[PDB]
């Protein structure tokens, strides 16, 4: 439907233009309108004191890369190519090779921190669940040389904790 | 959004203001200053990346 | 011992220009909802001795373009005339007793747009060449906005020294029978000292465009420090003239401490009109001195010549 | 610099102070877009669709997912119908928040940039909880919405929605009475003409000034018929003017989202 | 000496009390950091005030996207910067270009024109690791100028 | 005798200031490119002051107030006086012959 | 009378708490000088306190304390140095 604003004409007549010209004249606007509506400074600010307090986050959160494995280790992965299918910006690189036992792995497992685009593509095409964007935000190195990821930095980076994402897995798994 | 008919699209035609709303910018701001200009920009909420249209 | 207390004026006073830098930010930090400088001070209180020392290890480095006897010029006569206008002012005592002073503050606000003329000339092109000129045009139109309505004061105070406007004032607080001046008062130094609603000078001046654009931190350092010596110097000269405090002989203690508590809440208001108002659009700026100010003023002025006179209150001299 | 913080070249040949002639120069970001979806499938290629506007999330891949559910024959399910209103009239509270903000900050306002802020960041809290991240969230798909909310987020947008009407009352004797915001915007930029249509305009810059006319009730979406609402119109031709389309259609924003909780049918995705 | 080496405690303190950033705001990276200015994990006032001009800048922040069309405008920008300069780059397209790293269009890197120092990953970065991104600039500042003079 | 002493204090304390910030670290030793970047954002600028009408009327304006101030300056010396008639009449004289030279301008001021 | 009547629940709160060498010793890292309510456990020395619930975003405060795993005194602190543990209880996600 509709709705006219700043659709009226004023009053003009003898009474109201006082009022309007105490307004331009004697300003009964711009005091009452901001030397008070602004001072209100008497609220608590509300700052995150960086280096000890920190923000909330949530269950879900997608950040840093990992690999899990089973209890007693396995390696979870299987090379089974998937989650390098579905990189839209196609960071993941796989070279799979038969392992001697018989059982097939990885050999070179690289992810660009760079090109990740932070999707969520990978985390939600493994079938056998290994690869989770785990929830630890903690980064910023000094070399471009660096964020290229290899296999044997993951796992390193994936059982620092595995006590931090397998509480968060357990938790959202239920929708998913 | 032309499809061909297969798992890769064709074609993939954006439209987005900025292109109208920024080529009439040219007869909007004659006769003004040159501080009305910028007064002027900030009522269309141009967001670039979507004059890629 | 005269120039012992030469030296107890001026270096007293380059740390409440740097101590208001970060009261610059606490204050319009809590209206923002947010804390000081958190970190450093612990309560902020050492920020700027640290961020002095920065300033004088960067880099200084001249422009390619620039002239040479013209751009160092004019930061000599900024501080120049920042500092010497501190003289001639009463607390409750003044470091020197001119006879007539009062207009002593023209001849001294007068020649400040003289060095913005010269660095916007003096470096380089359009971003300060012409946006400079715009700059000097409307500091010259508020000394005739303001030099009315402080002579129309004087014709109620009595001659031209500074003694006798503490005199006049030990029942009053002068700000009643004449405060539709007192508001014109303050509009003309809140926009000649070139601050924040009518602010074609400094940065919010087209937002990229000022006479800071090409200083690199060496010269710079003292532009914004000189600066900011004029604003706490009009509120300085303001609480001596409407808002005047009471002298006692046997106590000249009691002035000083009741006096600076006043001249520290006029500054405030520097501060807390640039958190709340947006900018004027240069034409706008002058539409309201001419079309709008001016007539008013006369009226006044007109108003206190005849009030003396027909009411037979000639003020003493 | 911040005039859109680095881009946005233009010359202006400007007449003495007057301009009469502006002519800009855009492709400071052209990035390969259009070439480069054509290497993609359909699913994989959505995510480029979120990142061409900045700060409509939902709002885009609403109109990806829509235009692909055409070519399938295919409905999304009930439940997916009303979710998709619930975030695509909650970042219509986000791009009103910056077009009234970085506007008067351009101008020389600085506290309701930051008075805003302050009470956005309740906001993207929001995305964080139901899709996983923190602005680009690849969250609808061509089949309706991914996976489920969380056990909550309907105590607590209620307790944030209950509350915005008093923070857009700020904004109302911060700039719509005042006098000098009004002084640097009336009967400013008064494109008004049929060729205010000639150029092939969209809604604002229309609406506020004249023909009443928007996609929401004179075509359909989704289950978005069954909700009520009045469409914001302008009396004259100007900014301030199409200014006030976007106070009061966040005051209409919340009556659609407090009449989208009551109606959500438990169902599938 | 214990004379020298003491006067680095302080100007290598001086250097790092208060950085003037300018910032490049190209792409969706410039949002994310008015969130840090935004008073919830407010920027200034732990030590760093915002933007200024490009004449009296310390520590660049490029964020967004570098095209063709902005290449040479940035390297010009760049000289202008005193010589204790410093550049961070945020945002995964300032890193190798996120994706369109591909595409015709865009300058693979942002490292090809200009040496940049602390690399911060992330499709937008959260502004939580960006305070922990200075926080590792700050943690850089342990060089001296002194043993350098005092050595050769 | 210190009037004159009170200032060549203020100045040499301000040109000690400047030639120790700005002229001792000029002579540093990095390696200065002096190539002409140093103009910011208005590159070349091939062009010369161009006139501006608008921005001439308000020099001579302001000229011709600034004047009859002056004779209005010693308004409270002519308080203390003799025959005062004749000392309000011509001190309202004055005022009203600076308010007719607005008025007259004041039909055509144009874009100031 | 408020210069006295909430200065008593502070005086308690400021002076009281460490004596003269317990109370800038905090003072000297940040403006972070409120005691907390309840004590952490975990781990080393540092008692990651929990405010008394009147707070939200600023309720999980933490402290450092010297040398994790070959640091300075206390002049470096990162942020990084949590246990993989805290993550799931610092960022308040459970
Ligand atoms: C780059 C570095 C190189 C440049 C270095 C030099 C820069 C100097 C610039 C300073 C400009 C200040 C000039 C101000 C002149 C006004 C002085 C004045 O009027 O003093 C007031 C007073 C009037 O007399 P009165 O009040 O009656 O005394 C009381 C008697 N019962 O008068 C008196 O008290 C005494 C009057 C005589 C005092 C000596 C004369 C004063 C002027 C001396 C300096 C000459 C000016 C130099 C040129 C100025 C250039 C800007
Ligand atoms: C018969 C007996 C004798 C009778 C005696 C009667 C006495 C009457 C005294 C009246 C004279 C004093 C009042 C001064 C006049 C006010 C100045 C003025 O005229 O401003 C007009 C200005 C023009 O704009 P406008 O006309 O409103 O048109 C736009 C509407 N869309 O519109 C405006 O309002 C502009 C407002 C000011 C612009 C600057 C605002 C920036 C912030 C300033 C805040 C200052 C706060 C107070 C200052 C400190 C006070 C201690
Ligand atoms: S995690 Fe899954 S998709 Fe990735 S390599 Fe292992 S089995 Fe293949
Ligand atoms: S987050 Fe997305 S883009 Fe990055 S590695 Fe995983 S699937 Fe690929
Ligand atoms: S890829 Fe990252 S940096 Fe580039 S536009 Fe998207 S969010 Fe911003």
């Amino acid at each position: 439907t509709y709705k006219y604003v700043n659709l009226r004409e004023p009053s003009m007549d003898m009474k109201s233009v006082t009022d309007r010209a105490a307004q331009t004249l004697l300003w009964t606007e711009l005091i009452r309108g901001l030397g008070m509506t602004l001072s209100y400074l008497f609220r608590e600010p509300a700052t995150i004191n960086y280096p000890f307090e920190k923000g909330p986050l949530s269950p879900r959160f997608r950040g840093e890369h990992a690999l899990r494995r089973y209890p007693s280790g396995e390696e979870r992965c299987i090379a089974c190519k998937l989650c390098e299918a579905v990189c839209p910006a196609q960071a993941i690189t796989i070279e799979a090779e038969p392992r001697a036992d018989g059982s097939r792995r990885t050999t070179r497992y690289d992810i660009d921190m760079t090109k990740c685009i932070y999707c969520g593509f990978c985390q939600e095409a493994c079938p056998v669940d290994a690869i989770v964007e785990g929830p630890n935000f903690e980064f910023s190195t000094e070399t471009h040389e660096e964020l290229l990821y290899n296999k044997e930095k993951l796992l390193n980076n994936g059982d620092k904790w595995e006590a931090e994402i397998a509480a968060n897995i357990q938790a959202d798994y239920l929708y998913r | 959004l032309v499809s061909d008919g297969s798992s890769r699209p064709y074609r993939c035609k954006i439209k987005a203001p900025g292109f109208a709303h920024l080529a009439g910018l040219d007869k909007m701001s004659k006769g003004h200053m040159l501080a009305d200009v910028v007064a002027i920009i900030g009522t269309q909420d141009i967001v670039f990346g979507e004059v890629d249209r | 011992m005269f120039m012992i207390n030469i030296l107890m004026l001026i270096i007293p006073i380059l740390l409440a220009v740097a101590f208001l830098t970060l009261v610059e930010r606490k204050v319009l930090g809590y209206m923002q909802l947010r804390k000081g400088p958190n970190v450093v001070g612990p309560y902020g209180l050492l920020q700027p001795i640290a961020d002095a020392i920065k300033l004088f290890i960067k880099e200084p480095l001249r422009p390619a373009t620039s002239s040479a006897s013209m751009f160092i010029l004019a930061p000599i006569m900024a501080l120049g005339l920042a500092l010497t206008m501190w003289i001639p002012l009463p607390m409750p005592y003044p470091l020197i007793n001119m006879n007539l002073g009062v207009l002593f503050m023209l001849a001294m606000s007068s020649l400040a747009v003289y060095s913005i003329l010269w660095s916007g000339w003096a470096s380089n092109s359009k971003y300060a060449l012409i946006g400079a000129l715009r700059a000097v045009a409307q500091t010259i139109s508020y000394e005739v906005t303001l030099a009315i309505i402080l002579l129309s004061v004087l014709l109620m105070s009595g001659s031209f020294t500074l003694s006798t406007l503490i005199t006049t004032q030990e029942q009053m607080w002068l700000i009643l029978p004449a405060w539709p001046l007192a508001m014109m008062w303050f509009i003309s130094t809140l926009a000649e000292t070139n601050r924040a609603p009518f602010d074609l000078t400094e940065g919010e001046s087209e937002l990229v465009s000022g006479f800071n654009v090409e200083y690199a931190a060496g010269p710079f350092a003292l532009f914004f420090m000189a600066e900011y010596a004029n604003i706490i110097m009009m509120n300085i000269f303001t609480a001596i003239l409407f808002l005047g405090t009471s002298h006692n002989p046997h106590m000249p203690e009691l002035y000083t401490i009741n006096f600076t508590i006043k001249s520290l809440l006029l500054t405030m208001s520097f501060l807390w009109i640039r958190a709340s108002y947006p900018r004027f659009r240069y034409d706008q700026l002058m539409h309201l001195l001419w079309k709008n100010f001016l007539p008013l003023t006369l009226a006044l002025c007109m108003w206190h010549v005849s009030l003396p006179i027909l009411t037979s209150g000639i003020p003493p001299q | 610099h911040p005039a859109a913080h680095g881009v946005l070249r233009l010359v202006m040949e400007l007449s003495g102070e007057m301009v009469r002639k502006c002519d800009p120069h855009i492709g400071l970001l052209h990035r390969g877009t259009e070439k480069l979806i054509e290497y993609k499938t359909y699913l994989q290629a959505l995510p480029y669709f979120d990142r061409l506007d900045y700060v409509s999330m939902m709002c885009n891949e609403q109109a990806y997912s829509l235009a692909v559910e055409k070519l399938l024959n295919i409905q999304p399910p009930p439940r997916a119908q009303w979710i998709r209103v619930l975030f695509g009239e909650i970042t219509r509270l986000l791009n009103h928040i910056m077009a009234v903000t970085t506007h008067a900050l351009d101008i020389g306002a600085m506290t309701p940039f930051f008075w805003m802020f302050e009470e956005r960041e309740k906001m993207f809290e929001f995305y964080e909880r139901v899709s996983g991240a923190r602005m680009h969230a690849a969250y609808v798909r061509p089949g309706g919405v991914h996976q489920d909310l969380p056990l909550g987020l309907m105590d607590d947008i209620y307790e944030f929605s209950k509350n915005f009407s008093l923070r857009i009352d700020e904004l109302e004797e911060m700039l719509t009475n005042n006098r000098i915001w009004r002084n640097r915007t009336v009967d400013i930029g008064i494109v008004t003409a049929e060729d205010a249509l000639n150029y092939g305009f969209s809604g604002v810059m229309l609406r506020g000034s004249g023909i009443q006319w928007d996609l929401r009730k004179t075509q359909p979406y989704d289950v978005y018929d069954q909700v009520e609402f009045d469409v914001p119109i302008g009396s004259r031709g100007d900014c301030y003017d199409r200014y006030l389309c976007r106070v009061e259609e966040m005051r209409q924003s919340i009556r659609i989202i407090s009449q989208c909780l009551n109606k959500m049918p438990p169902g599938e995705i | 000496e214990y004379v020298v080496a003491k006067l680095d405690d302080l100007i290598n303190w001086a250097r790092r009390s208060s950085l003037w950033p300018m910032t490049f705001g190209l792409a969706c990276c410039a949002v994310e950091m008015m969130h840090m200015a935004a008073p919830r994990y407010d920027m200034d006032r732990f030590g760093v005030v915002f933007r200024a001009s490009p004449r009296q800048s310390d520590v660049m922040i490029v964020a967004g996207t570098l095209t063709n069309k902005m290449a040479p405008a940035l390297r010009k920008v760049y000289d202008q910067m005193p010589e204790p300069r410093y550049v961070v780059s945020m945002g995964s397209c300032a890193n190798g270009g996120g994706y369109y790293h591909y595409s015709y269009s865009v300058v693979r890197g942002c490292d090809r024109i200009v040496p940049v120092d602390i690399y911060v990953p992330g499709c937008p970065p959260t502004a939580e690791a960006l305070l922990y991104g200075i926080l590792q600039l700050q943690k850089k500042i342990k060089r001296e100028k002194r043993l350098r003079i005092w050595y050769r | 005798m210190n009037l004159m002493l009170a200032l060549l204090t203020n100045f040499t304390l301000a040109t000690l200031l400047v030639i120790i910030a700005f002229w001792l670290p000029q002579l540093n030793v990095y390696s200065e490119k002096t190539s002409p970047y140093e103009c910011g954002f208005d590159p070349m600028g091939s062009a010369r002051l161009p006139f501006s009408m608008k921005f001439f009327l308000v020099a001579i304006t302001f000229l011709l107030f600034d004047l009859e101030i002056a004779l209005l300056l010693p308004l409270p010396w002519a308080s203390q006086t003799a025959n005062l008639n004749t000392m309000l009449t011509m001190a309202l004289f004055l005022i009203i012959l600076l308010a007719v030279s607005l008025a007259y301008e004041w039909t055509q001021k144009g874009l100031e | 009378m408020e210069l006295l009547q909430v200065l008593k629940r502070g005086l308690q709160q400021v002076s009281g708490h460490g004596g003269l060498r317990g109370y800038l010793r905090v003072l000297f890292r940040a403006n972070d000088v409120r005691v907390g309510t309840l004590v952490g456990e975990d781990k080393y020395g540092n008692k990651y306190y929990e405010d008394n619930k009147q707070f939200f975003g600023r309720h999980r405060w933490v402290i450092y304390t010297t040398e994790m795993n070959g640091k300075n005194t206390f002049w470096d602190v990162d942020g990084s140095m949590v246990p993989p543990e805290w993550h799931r209880w610092l960022h308040c996600m459970t």
